């Protein structure tokens, strides 16, 4: 894609969506139901029971586990970053003190209970005593709330595990990278004193847990390309470059060019312009920052390209260049400049040789300056250093102070003094002319090396993800004519990253890192939950697709499925984030209770072949409910549906062998006494033998009480109903108003901030006086 | 009337890379990204300019500008440049020398100027 589109994608990433809770999370609600006496007669007083607010649990145990994975997703969506309960507070109309409660749904329950005529006076007293307590000294507030125990657990976790931390000026200042603060070239200032009640959210700057730099070569190529584009966007632009026309004229005078051949010149002057110099500066710094491999493009007939390549290999570690291009450049330098200078036979270098041309030349060359420069170029490498918790690639200290430029120069000088025994005098003249052009700007070259190093390290301080040095799938093409332009046109103007540019680069890096980590956390949580919920029919490709799409720098159309499943495997070995893990632990603990609260499904059906008395349960009357599957062989309906082998269940149904079919089933609620006497519940299992399907199974639940049309049979015959089948199901829990009151505590008020560096005003010292790590000015040429 | 909006439109497009003059035609290119910061008063002025367009009987040109204002993208800015260039082809305005001059030499000179500023200037 165009680089501009990639930059727009990277700079459009927001810090993180901040979630606020507006209402208490609730899975349950109170519901008033008629109750019945032990003889099945209806009472005049109803009772409040806990019921599912949205009873939508499906049929089949596997589908129930899918439902609970969806519920985990919903809870994670509703989990807030912070919480102020004053926002949820509403007036309790029956409060003695006219106090407040949270949330509005609690107030609705309070009003419904208080206004009800069947309410015990103690409950009304309790509702009258419900009010909030404010402790302004501690910035705390407590509100009464009516919550189911599971609802209370979830909301309490939300309240006690918020993500906001106190914010002050010291925190804002320390949020800046330590190396930027340590730099004496930047002055930082503030004009605000943040209040003690200010808050902020720390980004999750954990280092790469997927290690995409290892064996995810295409994804790593995309990541490195994005980093390269961002680095190019933030690298400062060269200014006060030597006038291209004036420098070209000076070079023509030095080369003693024939008149009018400046346009046609291709040995020294081709490709020299300010655009190429600026592009070289940007390419070098951006490639080093993003650790993107570079490819050298040059024409062997251009001697200036070879001398600029000598300088480039002196200053840039050679691991930054693709091997073939580096080998070609070194071979051209050796066979055009060094060996002909010393009269050595042209190197016959083998493609694929374990040694680079410079490594061979170092052994073969007797001159000490040339051999020393060759050895340094051979061994010049980055140093891996963990600085401020981030892995970085650090240049050699002699590169940072531009001292290597002297070593190279020494070699060049020794090459200018050689006789070139086997070459015509014009060849020596051409090499001397190229060396003269480069060495007329020795001070500028030292300044340029120091400037490159300083800009590199200053922008490196702003990187939050580890600088992993690994060769990339694709390269960035660097033309040696651009290096020649940079060498020949760089002035004495010091360009260093602007403080606001550094802050923007750091913020973009932080946002990308935080997005990476948060999407990793989401994917890991979903994968681990699906594994712990035994969702064996679930293909996790969608999770990885969502993860990669939310990373927002990969085009998933180019990502095959095997790579996504490798990503799944790597994510599966990572621990779950503490908040998500605890939420999932709560869901695992309470999913049985949540499922058994459903009125749409039953937990099973016990097919006995003896008369079992219907149970007395005040909210049903007489009901053929089984509280447990004790004393019955269990057939797992999920396993039966998965395997399709109906031999066992068919044999048990044909032989009238008592059994319990276990699994989320729908049931028919039949309140007819005549239906119970007719034994219809025992007639609903023949279809299993007929069709060998259990998804159609729908056991009958009897609900016998005075509301039944023929309840007189129960009343007029002192008869306790019996049935041969039972529904494995639970009875609802009574809603006790006092036991459901919890004082939710939160902070009374605070303000949350997002962009800390918006509070920092930063300026640069005069560039003429900007200093490097060695306390000397970056550029000293005049 | 038609060329007025351009003076504000240039301020509504973010920079995603740009050129930088070096010497008289030489450009070095930057990948620098700059967001367009536009106050509400400028948007009010642009609204007034479009209202002036419509008060003169223009319907298509202000509609085009409004459509471009949805995204303020540089990819569709060629239409804005097209309108700007087309505005100048409605001919010259060869009014009388008297009126044109009087418009030129329409001055309101005052003794109430900042003496310090004028002395420094």
């Amino acid at each position: 894609e165009p680089k501009e589109s990639i930059l727009k994608k990277l700079e459009d990433i927001k810090p993180e969506q901040v979630k606020k809770q507006t209402k208490l999370f609730r899975i349950f609600e109170p519901r008033q139901l008629p109750v019945y006496r032990a003889n099945g007669e209806k009472e005049l007083r109803n009772r409040w029971y806990w019921k599912l607010k949205r009873d939508t649990l499906p049929d089949g145990d596997y589908d129930v586990r899918e439902y609970f994975l969806n519920l985990y997703d919903q809870v994670l969506t509703e989990m807030p970053d912070y919480l102020l309960l004053k926002d949820m507070a509403v007036e309790n109309k029956n409060s003695r003190d006219a106090g407040k409660v949270v949330d509005s749904e609690t107030a609705a329950i309070c009003d419904a209970i208080f206004q009800d005529e069947e309410t015990e006076g103690v409950v009304r007293r309790f509702i009258a005593e419900m009010r909030q307590r404010v402790q302004a000294d501690r910035n705390v507030v407590n509100y009464p709330s009516i919550l189911h125990p599971i609802d209370h657990a979830f909301n309490e976790y939300f309240l006690q595990h918020q993500l906001v931390e106190p914010l002050n000026n010291d925190i804002i200042f320390n949020y800046i990278p330590e190396r930027i603060r340590n730099d004496v070239n930047y002055i930082l200032n503030m004009d605000r004193n943040l209040p003690s009640t200010a808050r902020y959210i720390r980004p999750n700057l954990l280092q790469d847990r997927l290690n995409l730099h290892d064996n995810f070569e295409s994804l790593w190529d995309t990541i490195t390309t994005s980093n390269y584009i961002l680095a190019r966007s933030v690298v400062p632009d060269l200014k006060e470059l030597v006038s291209t026309e004036a420098q070209i004229q000076k070079m023509s005078q030095d080369l003693q060019l024939e008149a009018l051949t400046i346009q046609s010149e291709t040995q020294f002057l081709t490709g020299i312009n300010s655009q190429a110099a600026n592009d070289c500066f940007k390419t070098l710094i951006a490639a080093m920052l993003s650790q993107r491999t570079m490819s050298l493009d040059f024409v062997t007939t251009n001697y200036m390209s070879l001398i600029s390549g000598m300088w480039l290999l002196t200053v840039v570690p050679n691991d930054m260049f693709i091997r073939e291009s580096l080998v070609a450049c070194q071979l051209a330098i050796i066979n055009t400049i060094i060996y002909p200078a010393f009269g050595m036979q042209r190197m016959h270098y083998r493609n694929g040789d374990p040694q680079t041309p410079f490594q061979i030349a170092e052994q073969q060359i007797q001159n000490f300056q040339v051999a020393n420069w060759l050895h340094f170029v051979n061994n010049n490498q980055f140093r891996q250093v963990v600085i401020d918790g981030v892995l970085n690639q650090v240049l050699n200290d002699n590169i940072r102070n531009g001292h290597v430029v002297n070593q190279l120069m020494e070699a060049l000088m020794q090459l200018s003094r050689q006789q070139f025994p086997t070459m015509p005098v014009d060849y020596k003249r051409s090499i001397q002319r190229g060396i003269l052009l480069l060495s007329n700007r020795l001070g500028q070259l030292v300044d340029l090396t120091r400037l490159l190093a300083y800009n590199y390290e200053t922008l490196m301080a702003c990187i939050t993800m580890n600088m992993q040095h690994v060769q990339t799938l694709t390269t960035e093409k660097l033309q040696l004519t651009s290096v020649t332009s940079l060498c020949m046109l760089i002035g004495n103007a010091t360009v260093i990253p602007s403080p606001q540019t550094l802050f923007h680069y750091y913020n973009v890096n932080v946002n990308f890192h935080s997005n990476y980590n948060e999407r990793i956390n989401d994917a890991v949580a979903i994968i681990t939950a699906a594994n712990r919920l035994n969702l064996y029919q679930k293909k996790m490709k969608s999770i990885v697709e969502d993860f990669l799409k939310r990373l927002q720098i990969f085009d998933i159309s180019r990502v095959p499925d095997d790579q996504m499943y490798r990503l799944r495997d790597r994510l599966r070995l990572l621990p779950v984030e503490i908040r998500r893990l605890d939420i999932f632990n709560l869901i695992l603990m309470n999913m049985e209770q949540i499922e058994r609260a459903s009125d749409k499904i039953a937990q099973g059906v016990i097919i006995a072949y003896r008369d079992m008395q219907l149970e007395r349960d005040e909210m049903y009357g007489y009901v053929n409910i089984a509280r447990n599957l004790d004393g019955f062989q269990q057939i797992n309906l999920e396993e039966l549906m998965r395997t399709g082998d109906y031999a066992q269940i068919t044999n048990m149904l044909l032989n009238n062998q008592p059994v319990a079919l276990v699994g989320a089933l729908p049931f028919i609620t039949d309140s007819s006494v005549i239906s119970l006497v007719a034994k219809l519940d025992a007639t609903v299992f023949a279809q299993i033998v007929k069709l060998r399907k259990v998804d159609t199974l729908k056991p009958i639940l009897y609900k016998i009480n005075s509301d039944s049309n023929d309840f007189y049979l129960v009343a007029n015959y002192d008869w306790v109903p019996t049935s041969t089948t039972k529904v494995y199901k639970q009875i609802p829990q009574q809603f006790d108003f006092r036991a459901s009151m919890h004082m939710l505590t939160s902070n009374l008020t605070f303000t949350v901030y997002s962009d800390l560096l918006a509070f920092v005003s930063a300026d640069t010292v005069e560039p003429i006086n900007a200093v490097a790590f060695d306390n000397m000015r970056i550029m000293n040429e005049l | 009337l038609v060329s007025s909006p351009m003076s504000i439109l240039v301020a509504l497009v973010d920079i995603n890379g740009t050129f930088i003059t070096n010497e008289e035609l030489e450009l070095e290119f930057s990948n620098k990204y700059v967001r367009a910061i536009v106050p509400d008063q400028t948007f009010d002025e642009l609204k007034q300019m479009l209202d002036n367009m419509r008060k003169a009987g223009l319907t298509d040109i202000p509609k085009m500008i409004q459509d471009w204002l949805v995204d303020c993208s540089i990819e569709k800015f060629p239409l804005m440049a097209k309108i700007y260039s087309w505005s100048f082809h409605v001919g010259f305005r060869k009014q009388k020398m008297l009126d044109a001059a009087l418009d030129q030499l329409k001055t309101e000179y005052t003794e109430d100027v900042d003496d310090e500023m004028y002395r420094e200037y």
